[PDB]
């Protein structure tokens, strides 16, 4: 198999700047390389074919270059409609795609706002307990969430979900949901959510006391 | 003046337009806004008895020895050299485009692999190394093919 | 114009077979190839195979030989992709495409979602995430629904600023769960009522839940 390697899964740019997405093939593919843009919910769209030839309807700010193994998609004067996924591809007899590169807007570091939600009593009647922790409007998508029940670190009982960058804030939000049995929830008192992030001087803990 | 390299660059558009218009005619019979695009189109339309014969030879050999993406360069070099062994005229240059079209089409339709970008480079590299591009440059370039 | 229109979403149980269609219009179906691509949730693109509708000749990604069978009907100008012995790893979005003579995939279909699960269609349970708390946060826990999608609005559409509806996660039960959170000034807690509106059309369950301060 020919492996198209996009070394950077995320790239930070600014509107009006220029950004280049690199793509290295595991073999010589000549110039039989294409670049595709994909936006959430939509089919991929061809931007550059033949390594450097712009497809019909594609803005002049998209340019491709390269031959052999190294190929680069350069977007001049980045617009907001350009924030999307970008896949390189070699279309030899056995076609393979690159891993993709998601374009994001550069922004200053923003510490998250941490909120913890104890299980609602309506859910506790049903027999399960969900403890939700919210990390709101932070820029560096890198975030660490540690669950501690009675100062005991939890593992494997937390699921995480992250939002895409805000159109206006350029921030991200993350929810961590600790799922516990009702009986296990009532066997313990202190439920804490520890958050590690670049914007935070020290990790921040948000806790509640069951029934307090 | 028309340099040898200016002919080589212009050959990309000429061959692309040639392939587009040849495929269009072939699909209508089955059932430009550029100077080099006009050249390609004027060379795609010509249907004399030598070019129709050339196409019959190109098809028969490709149906007999199916070209693959791995032999296409050696396949191209053999027929392209065969076309300019006696000499160089516009009729042979058009047959070169004609073979490039049938080669790219066969690799696409039989080998399930797009090869127009590679065959285009085959045509350009051949004309550069075997004096075909300078022969065209002496006649003022591809524009000379417009008014045969 | 050139259009590729694929079949509707498929929701099937493991071990079954599905056959996705890809209808072509605005060009000669027999003279251009049909490519098939697989995209897993949140993941990248993976080539499956190609077929020449005129000749019925096929080449496959070696991973998919014996799994995906590509066919084409010339009369209907439709390509087909048959997947057998479906497992969770086959849950993805499948695109059909048609390449130019260069090989680049110029025209793409809209995409067919194939979801392989043994879970049964179920409406969600909506539980409040109550605020207490300079700003306050509140939300609704939309838990144990299948299949996707679910839509959450706040105050019937009147509240949109600060709203973060998180992408659902898939639980070990095979059911989906998400949280829809909104941040508001703590002063608003007593000046405004907050009602999350949860619509899950696959089950026809509609639920409004008022999130009151405690």
């Amino acid at each position: 198999d020919i492996v198209m390697t996009q070394s950077h899964k995320f790239m930070s740019t600014s509107v009006g700047d220029r950004v280049s997405i690199t793509c290295k093939a595991s073999q010589d593919v000549g110039t039989a390389v294409a670049w595709y843009q994909q936006k959430p919910g939509q089919s991929p769209k061809l931007l550059i074919y033949w390594a450097s030839t712009r497809h019909t309807g594609v803005p002049d700010r998209f340019t491709g270059s390269g031959s052999g193994t190294d190929f680069t998609l350069t977007i001049s004067n980045v617009q907001s409609e350009d924030l999307a996924d970008y896949f390189c591809q070699q279309y030899s007899s056995y076609r393979t795609f690159g891993g993709g590169t998601k374009l994001e807007i550069k922004r200053t570091v923003a510490a998250p706002s941490v909120f913890i939600f104890p299980p609602s009593d309506e859910q506790l009647k049903s027999g399960t307990a969900s403890v939700v922790c919210l990390l709101n409007n932070f820029y560096p998508r890198e975030a660490k969430v540690q669950w501690k029940v009675d100062n005991a670190l939890q593992s494997g009982n937390s699921q995480e979900s992250v939002t895409e960058q805000d159109s206006k804030d350029s921030t991200y939000s993350l929810s961590s949901t600790l799922t516990l049995s009702k009986a296990d929830y009532e066997k313990h008192k202190v439920y804490a959510c520890e958050v590690t992030h670049q914007g935070l001087s020290s990790p921040v803990t948000k806790s509640f006391n069951r029934g307090e | 003046s028309m340099s040898e390299e200016q002919v080589a660059q212009d050959t990309e558009e000429v061959f692309r337009s040639y392939v587009f218009y040849r495929h269009q005619q072939e699909q209508e019979a089955e059932g430009p806004s550029s100077t080099m695009g006009q050249v390609g189109r004027q060379l795609a339309i010509i249907g004399d008895d030598i070019n129709r014969r050339y196409d019959s030879e190109f098809q028969t050999m490709l149906q007999h020895l199916q070209p693959t993406a791995e032999n296409a360069y050696e396949y191209f070099t053999k027929i392209a050299t065969s076309l300019f062994e006696s000499g160089i005229n516009w009729g042979r240059v058009v047959a070169l485009l004609g073979f490039g079209y049938r080669l790219a089409l066969h690799v696409y339709q039989h080998g399930l692999t797009g090869f127009l970008g590679q065959v285009t480079r085959f045509v350009v590299d051949f004309m550069l190394h075997h004096s075909i591009a300078r022969w065209i440059a002496q006649r003022g370039g591809w524009v000379a093919a417009l008014n045969l | 114009e050139v259009k590729l229109v694929e079949s509707g979403a498929e929701l099937v149980r493991p071990g079954t077979s599905v056959k996705v269609s890809c209808k072509a219009s605005g060009y000669a179906f027999t003279n251009y190839l049909i490519e098939w691509v697989k995209q897993r949730p949140g993941q990248g693109l993976e080539w499956i195979g190609v077929i020449n509708p005129g000749s019925g000749g096929t080449n496959y990604n070696e991973k998919f030989k014996g799994k995906a069978t590509l066919t084409a009907d010339k009369s209907s100008s439709t390509a087909y992709m048959q997947l057998t012995s479906l497992t969770s790893d086959d849950s993805a979005v499948y695109f059909c495409a048609s390449p130019s003579l260069y090989g680049s995939f110029d025209y793409w279909g809209q995409g067919t979602t194939v979801t392989v699960s043994s879970a049964s269609t179920k409406g969600p349970s909506v539980f409040p995430l109550a605020p207490s708390s300079g700003t306050a946060a509140l939300g609704c826990l939309v838990k144990d629904y299948f299949p996707e999608p679910v839509t959450v609005s706040w105050n019937s559409g009147a509240l949109t600023s600060g709203v973060h509806t998180f992408p659902a996660v898939l639980q070990s039960s095979g059911l989906y769960s998400l949280s829809s959170v909104v941040t508001v000034p703590s002063s608003s807690l007593g000046t405004q009522t907050y009602i999350c509106n949860v619509n899950h059309k696959p089950s026809n369950t509609k639920v409004d839940k008022r999130v009151e301060p405690k």
